[PDB]
RNA sequence: GGGGAUGACCCCAGGCGGUAGGGGAGCGUUCCCGAUGCCGAUGAAGGCCGACCCGCGAGGGCGGCUGGAGGUAAGGGAAGU
RNA sequence: GGUGGAGCCUGGGAGUGAGGGCGCGAGCGAUAACGUCCGCGUCCGAGCGCGGGAACAACCGAGACCGCCAGCUAAGGCCCC
RNA sequence: UGAGGGAAAGGUGAAAAGAACCCCGGGAGGGGAGUGAAAUAGAGCCUGAAACCGUGGGCUUACAAGCAGUCACGGCCCCGAGGGGUUGUGGCGUGCCUAUUGAAGCAUGAGCCGGCGACUCACGGUCGUGGGCGAGCUUAAGCCGUUGAGGCGGAGGCG
C-alpha cells in the first residue's frame, strides 16, 4: 500500500459540487389530534402525552 | 459601417430525390444547404440554413467496388468491440444511414454542426411525412 | 421593520450549524420553532436560542407582533478558531481546529 | 440615395445625415470636405470605373479624436520577454452633408 | 546577530529546505545583507574650489 | 535609511487583479495565476486583432459568392469580372450591397460578366 | 523473453524514517 | 537630410523579431536641503471603488466612499529602493 | 562599382567557450541509428511570433513597431469539414 | 540529562464618560436604553489590505470536450448613435519559472495570500566623466574656530 494522496487541490467549485447532496430534509411532523401541537407521527405526543386517543404518559 | 447580421429568419424546407445520385457528391451539396452557405446573408454562428428532406435513399448510387468494400465502422468501448459493417449490408438494413453518415461527416463538428445535422430529414422510399411543411423540390 | 439576534463565538463548527440554519431560513417563526425542536443535531439547540432571542427582541423592543414574525435572513459566519494539538504516531503532532460559529437570525414581519 | 466613398484607405457607404469616424483627415474641425465616389445607388445606380468623374460626397468635419486605448501586449514564454504598449488610434468624425451626384 | 551556529535541521531527508543557522539573511529576524554601517561621508573638496 | 516594500507591492498586484476580473477561479482571485492568465490574453488579442481582419473577409467572400451564384456565375469569375471592369468596390461593401441592395449587386454582376 | 540477465537498477526498499522534524 | 538655425516644432526619407549580453531614457519606495515655509478636521497618510483625464510604459491626476493627523512641491542630494 | 547598424584605429563593458536539425563533401559505423567526427552552407538556438506542411524547434513561404470590419501576393490550395 | 538552545506577544477614546436599567438566554452572546465628535472606537477595541468562509441580488448553466482565455455576433440586466456586467454560438489557442540542442510537456520549483528575502561598502586600482587649478597639482595626522561655519597645516604624494 503506498499512501495515496490527492494529486491536485480540490477547487471551491468542485467541493461544493460534491456537497450538492448534503442538504437536510426537515423533520416530518404532524398535528397531535388532542393538543393540536405538532409532532413526529407515530410517536407518543410529548406535549400532551396522548397516543391513539388515550393518555400514555405523564408529561 | 459594420457588417450586416440577419434578424431571425424563417427557414425554407427543400426536398431532394436521392435516387441514383452519386452518394458523396450529393452529400456535399446537402451540407451547403444545411450550413446556409447558399444564402447571401450567411452567418457562421447561427442555424440559418435550410432543412433538407431527402427521399429514396435506398436508391443512392456508388462507384467502383464500394458496395462490397466500403466498411462503416463502430467502436463499443469494450475489448474486441470494433464493428465493421460493409456498405452492401448497411443499405440492406438501414439504408437511410448511408446518406446520413455521409452528410454528418461533412458538416462542422461542434454544437452548431450537430444541430445542423438535426435539420436533415432522410428517408427510404419515395414518401416522406413533412407534407405540412410543403417542402420545395430541388434538382441538384 | 426587522429585528435580529446574534450568538457570537458559539463553539460548534460553522459547516455543521449552517446545515441547521439552512432548514429554517424564510419560514414562519412558528414553523422554524417546530422544525428545530424535531431536528436531530446539536446545532438545532443553538439556532433555537438565536431564533428565540431574536423574536424576543422583535416583540419587546421593536413593536413587531409574534404572530407576524418570519425568518427574514439568517446565516452562520465563522469566528476565531480554537487550535489544539492532536498527537499522532511516530512522534508527530497534528493540529485540530475546534472551529467556531457566529450564528445570526434576522426576523421580519409578514404583512397581512 | 447613398454613396460608397473611400477615405483612409477604406471604403464606407454613406447617406446624408450620417456621422462617421474615419482615419484622421487634415482639415480644421468645422471645415467641409469632399470624398471620392465609387458607386451611387438608390434611385439611380452609377458604377465607378473605379471612381465616378462627376460625383463627390460632401462631409463636414465634426472634429478629431483618439480612440479608446487598446493594450498591445507581448509575451514570450521562458525568456523574460514581456512588453506593454498603450495605443489609441487617431480618427476624424464626419457628418455627411450631401451626395453631389 | 544574536543566534547560535547550529544547523537547525539536517542537510538531507527532512522534506523541508536546507538551512544553516537562523541568522542567515534568508530568515526573518536573521541578519541583514549589505545594510548600512557606521560611515564617514566627508571628503576633501579642493581648497581652491571652496575659495 | 530603510525603504521596506511599503505599499508598493499591494498596489502593483491590485492593478493586475483588476485586469483579471471575470476570469474563472484563482484566475481572477490569485495574483500569480491572474498574471499568467493575462500574458495569455495579451498575446491572444494581439493575434486576434490580426486575424479579425481574416475572419471578416472570409465571411464577406462566403457571402458575395452566395450572391454571385444566384446570378449564374461563381465567385472567382465575379472578381475577375470586376478586375477587368475596373470596379474597385471592396469585399466589405460588395457584401453589404449583396444584401441591402440586390439590384446594385445585380448590376455589378452584369458588368462583371461583360468584362469578358 | 530476455537472456542477458537483467540486474536491478534499484535497491529493494527500504531503510529508516527521518522522524521527526520537531 | 531639409526648414526653424543648436530641441522651438514642422516636413521628407529610412531603421525598429530577439536569448547571453552592451548601451540609453525614465517611473516608483525611504530618508536630507528646499522648510520658522506650504497643504491639512471645510479632513494627512493609509484603505476601497472608478467605464474619467494625462502618460508608450513604469506611473501620475481627478472624483466618490472610508480614514481621523499627518503630508510635504519645483530643483537637487543620499540609499536597507 | 559599392555610403553600408559598412570598414579600419584606440580604448570601456561583456557574454560564449554543452550546441542542434537539414542540404552538400568525406571519414568513422553496417552504402544502420532522432549514430558519431570534420568541412561548406543554412536555419532553430535567440524567430516554441505569423501562412503552409492533419498535428510537429530547425521541410516550403516569410524576418512580427502600433492600429484598420481596406487591397495584392507567397508556399500551399479551390467537392464538403 | 547537561553545556546549551530560545520564542511569540505594542496601539479603545480627548476624556472611562468602560455602557445603570429593561428584554431573550444556565450562561456566552445579543437586542434596546445610556456615553461619545465617532461605538463596524465596545474592550475578541486605531487603521483594518489579501488569501479564506458566508448571505442577498444580476447574467448564466443539466447533448457538453476544457491552459479556461481572446476576437466576433446575438440574448438578458444595469447606467444615462454611448458604455458596463453576463455568456449562447462561432473563430483562434500546448500554463509560469527554471533549466536545456530541444518542454504543454509525463524534466525542476511552486497549496493560496500577506509580509522578510539576494550585486554592497572601505581601501587601493583602471578607464570614462563633471568641474578646479595647470609645470604644476594636492595636502595626511594634527591645530584653531563652529557647535549642522569653516579655516590652518607642505610632512608627504603624484608630475
Ligand atoms: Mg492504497
Ligand atoms: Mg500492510
Ligand atoms: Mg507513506
Ligand atoms: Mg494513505
Ligand atoms: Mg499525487
Ligand atoms: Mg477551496
Ligand atoms: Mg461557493
Ligand atoms: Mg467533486
Ligand atoms: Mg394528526
Ligand atoms: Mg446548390
Ligand atoms: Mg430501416
Ligand atoms: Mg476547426
Ligand atoms: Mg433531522
Ligand atoms: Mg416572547
Ligand atoms: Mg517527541
Ligand atoms: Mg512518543
Ligand atoms: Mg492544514
Ligand atoms: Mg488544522
Ligand atoms: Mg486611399
Ligand atoms: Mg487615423
Ligand atoms: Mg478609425
Ligand atoms: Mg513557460
Ligand atoms: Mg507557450
Ligand atoms: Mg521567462
Ligand atoms: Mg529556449
Ligand atoms: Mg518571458
Ligand atoms: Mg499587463
Ligand atoms: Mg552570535
Ligand atoms: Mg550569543
Ligand atoms: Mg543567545
Ligand atoms: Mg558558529
Ligand atoms: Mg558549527
Ligand atoms: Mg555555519
Ligand atoms: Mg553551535
Ligand atoms: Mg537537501
Ligand atoms: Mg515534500
Ligand atoms: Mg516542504
Ligand atoms: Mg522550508
Ligand atoms: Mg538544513
Ligand atoms: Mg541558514
Ligand atoms: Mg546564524
Ligand atoms: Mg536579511
Ligand atoms: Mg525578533
Ligand atoms: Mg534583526
Ligand atoms: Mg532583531
Ligand atoms: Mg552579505
Ligand atoms: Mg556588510
Ligand atoms: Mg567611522
Ligand atoms: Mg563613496
Ligand atoms: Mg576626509
Ligand atoms: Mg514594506
Ligand atoms: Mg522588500
Ligand atoms: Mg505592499
Ligand atoms: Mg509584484
Ligand atoms: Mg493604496
Ligand atoms: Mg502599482
Ligand atoms: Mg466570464
Ligand atoms: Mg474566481
Ligand atoms: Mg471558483
Ligand atoms: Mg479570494
Ligand atoms: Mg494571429
Ligand atoms: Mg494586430
Ligand atoms: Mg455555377
Ligand atoms: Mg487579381
Ligand atoms: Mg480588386
Ligand atoms: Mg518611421
Ligand atoms: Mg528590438
Ligand atoms: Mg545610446
Ligand atoms: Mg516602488
Ligand atoms: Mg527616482
Ligand atoms: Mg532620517
Ligand atoms: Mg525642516
Ligand atoms: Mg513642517
Ligand atoms: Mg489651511
Ligand atoms: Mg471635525
Ligand atoms: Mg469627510
Ligand atoms: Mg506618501
Ligand atoms: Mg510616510
Ligand atoms: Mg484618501
Ligand atoms: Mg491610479
Ligand atoms: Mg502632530
Ligand atoms: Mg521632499
Ligand atoms: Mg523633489
Ligand atoms: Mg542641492
Ligand atoms: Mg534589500
Ligand atoms: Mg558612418
Ligand atoms: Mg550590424
Ligand atoms: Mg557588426
Ligand atoms: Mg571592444
Ligand atoms: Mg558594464
Ligand atoms: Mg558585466
Ligand atoms: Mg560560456
Ligand atoms: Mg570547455
Ligand atoms: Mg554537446
Ligand atoms: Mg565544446
Ligand atoms: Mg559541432
Ligand atoms: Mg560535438
Ligand atoms: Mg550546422
Ligand atoms: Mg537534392
Ligand atoms: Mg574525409
Ligand atoms: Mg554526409
Ligand atoms: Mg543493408
Ligand atoms: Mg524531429
Ligand atoms: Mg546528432
Ligand atoms: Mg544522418
Ligand atoms: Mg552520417
Ligand atoms: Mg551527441
Ligand atoms: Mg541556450
Ligand atoms: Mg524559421
Ligand atoms: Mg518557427
Ligand atoms: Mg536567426
Ligand atoms: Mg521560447
Ligand atoms: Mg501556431
Ligand atoms: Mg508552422
Ligand atoms: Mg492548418
Ligand atoms: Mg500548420
Ligand atoms: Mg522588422
Ligand atoms: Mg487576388
Ligand atoms: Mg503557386
Ligand atoms: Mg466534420
Ligand atoms: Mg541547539
Ligand atoms: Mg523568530
Ligand atoms: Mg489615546
Ligand atoms: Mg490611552
Ligand atoms: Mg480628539
Ligand atoms: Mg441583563
Ligand atoms: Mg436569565
Ligand atoms: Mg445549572
Ligand atoms: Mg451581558
Ligand atoms: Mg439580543
Ligand atoms: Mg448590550
Ligand atoms: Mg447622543
Ligand atoms: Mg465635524
Ligand atoms: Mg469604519
Ligand atoms: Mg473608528
Ligand atoms: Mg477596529
Ligand atoms: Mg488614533
Ligand atoms: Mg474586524
Ligand atoms: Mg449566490
Ligand atoms: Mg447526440
Ligand atoms: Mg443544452
Ligand atoms: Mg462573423
Ligand atoms: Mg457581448
Ligand atoms: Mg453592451
Ligand atoms: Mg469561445
Ligand atoms: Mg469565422
Ligand atoms: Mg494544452
Ligand atoms: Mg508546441
Ligand atoms: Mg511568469
Ligand atoms: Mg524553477
Ligand atoms: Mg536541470
Ligand atoms: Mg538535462
Ligand atoms: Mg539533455
Ligand atoms: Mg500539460
Ligand atoms: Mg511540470
Ligand atoms: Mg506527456
Ligand atoms: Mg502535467
Ligand atoms: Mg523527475
Ligand atoms: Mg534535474
Ligand atoms: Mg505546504
Ligand atoms: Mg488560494
Ligand atoms: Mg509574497
Ligand atoms: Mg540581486
Ligand atoms: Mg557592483
Ligand atoms: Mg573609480
Ligand atoms: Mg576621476
Ligand atoms: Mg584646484
Ligand atoms: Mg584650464
Ligand atoms: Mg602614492
Ligand atoms: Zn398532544
Amino acid at each position: 500500500a503506498k499512501h495515496p494522496v490527492p494529486k491536485k487541490k480540490t477547487s471551491k467549485a468542485r467541493r461544493d459540487a460534491r456537497r450538492s447532496h448534503h442538504a437536510l430534509t426537515p423533520p416530518t411532523l404532524v398535528p397531535c389530534p388532542e393538543c393540536k401541537a405538532m409532532k413526529p407521527p407515530h410517536t407518543v405526543c410529548p406535549e400532551c402525552g396522548y397516543y391513539a386517543g388515550r393518555k400514555v404518559l405523564e408529561v | 459601417m459594420k457588417t450586416y447580421v440577419p434578424k431571425q429568419v424563417e427557414p425554407r424546407w427543400v426536398l431532394i430525390d436521392a435516387e441514383g445520385k452519386t452518394l458523396g457528391r450529393l452529400a456535399t451539396k446537402i451540407a451547403t444547404l444545411l450550413r446556409g452557405k447558399h444564402r447571401p446573408d450567411w452567418t457562421p454562428n447561427v442555424a440559418m440554413g435550410d432543412f433538407v428532406v431527402v427521399v429514396n435513399a435506398d436508391k443512392i448510387r456508388v462507384t467502383g467496388k464500394k458496395l462490397e468494400q466500403k466498411i462503416y465502422t463502430r467502436y463499443s468501448g469494450y475489448p474486441g468491440g470494433l464493428k465493421k459493417i460493409p456498405l452492401e449490408k448497411m443499405l440492406a438494413t438501414h439504408p437511410e444511414r448511408v446518406l446520413e453518415h455521409a452528410v454528418k461527416g461533412m458538416l462542422p463538428k461542434g454544437p452548431l454542426g450537430r444541430r445542423l445535422f438535426k435539420r436533415l430529414k432522410v428517408y427510404a422510399g419515395p414518401d416522406h411525412p413533412h407534407q405540412a411543411q410543403r417542402p420545395e423540390k430541388l434538382e441538384v | 421593520m426587522e429585528a435580529k439576534a446574534i450568538a457570537r463565538y458559539v463553539r460548534i463548527s460553522p459547516r455543521k450549524v449552517r446545515l441547521v440554519v439552512d432548514l429554517i431560513r424564510g419560514k414562519s417563526l412558528e414553523e422554524a420553532r417546530n422544525i428545530l425542536r424535531y431536528t436531530n443535531k446539536r446545532g438545532a439547540y443553538f439556532v433555537a436560542k438565536v431564533l428565540e432571542s431574536a423574536a424576543a427582541n422583535a416583540v419587546n423592543n421593536h413593536d413587531m407582533l409574534e404572530d407576524r414574525l418570519y425568518v427574514k435572513a439568517a446565516y452562520v459566519d465563522e469566528g476565531p478558531a480554537l487550535k489544539r494539538v492532536l498527537p499522532r504516531a511516530r512522534g508527530r503532532a497534528d493540529i485540530i481546529k475546534k472551529r467556531t460559529s457566529h450564528i445570526t437570525v434576522i426576523l421580519g414581519e409578514k404583512h397581512g | 440615395m447613398f454613396a460608397i466613398v473611400k477615405t483612409g484607405g477604406k471604403q464606407y457607404r454613406v447617406e446624408p445625415g450620417l456621422k462617421l469616424r474615419v482615419e484622421k483627415l487634415d482639415a480644421e474641425p468645422g471645415a467641409t470636405v469632399e470624398l471620392p465616389v465609387l458607386l451611387l445607388g438608390g434611385e439611380k445606380t452609377v458604377v465607378g470605373t473605379p471612381v465616378v468623374e462627376g460625383a463627390s460626397v460632401v462631409a463636414e468635419v465634426l472634429g478629431h479624436g483618439r480612440g479608446k486605448k487598446i493594450l498591445v501586449s507581448k509575451f514570450k514564454a521562458k525568456v523574460q520577454y514581456r512588453r506593454k504598449k498603450g495605443h489609441r488610434q487617431p480618427y476624424t468624425e464626419l457628418l455627411i452633408k450631401e451626395i453631389r451626384g | 546577530v544574536a543566534y547560535s551556529g547550529r544547523k537547525i535541521w539536517p542537510q538531507k531527508h527532512t522534506g523541508r529546505a536546507r538551512h544553516g543557522d537562523i541568522g542567515a539573511p534568508i530568515f526573518v529576524g536573521g541578519g541583514v545583507v549589505f545594510g548600512p554601517k557606521p560611515r564617514d561621508y566627508s571628503y576633501t573638496l579642493p581648497k581652491k574650489v571652496r575659495k | 535609511p530603510r525603504a521596506k516594500t511599503g505599499v508598493v507591492r499591494r498596489r502593483k498586484h491590485k492593478k493586475i487583479l483588476k485586469l483579471a476580473k471575470g476570469y474563472w477561479g484563482l484566475r481572477s482571485k490569485s495574483f500569480r495565476k491572474a498574471r499568467e492568465t493575462l500574458f495569455a490574453a495579451g498575446n491572444y488579442a494581439y493575434a486576434h486583432r490580426k486575424r479579425r481582419k481574416r475572419d471578416f473577409r472570409r465571411l464577406w467572400i462566403v457571402r458575395i459568392n452566395a450572391a454571385c451564384r444566384q446570378h449564374g456565375l461563381n465567385y472567382s469569375t465575379f472578381i475577375h469580372g470586376l478586375k477587368k471592369a475596373g470596379i474597385e468596390v471592396d469585399r466589405k461593401n460588395l457584401a453589404d450591397l449583396a444584401v441591402r441592395e440586390p439590384q446594385v449587386f445585380a448590376e455589378l454582376v452584369e458588368r462583371a460578366k461583360a468584362a469578358q | 523473453r530476455r537472456i542477458r540477465f537483467r540486474p536491478p537498477y534499484l535497491p529493494r526498499p527500504g531503510r529508516r524514517p527521518r522522524f521527526p522534524p520537531p
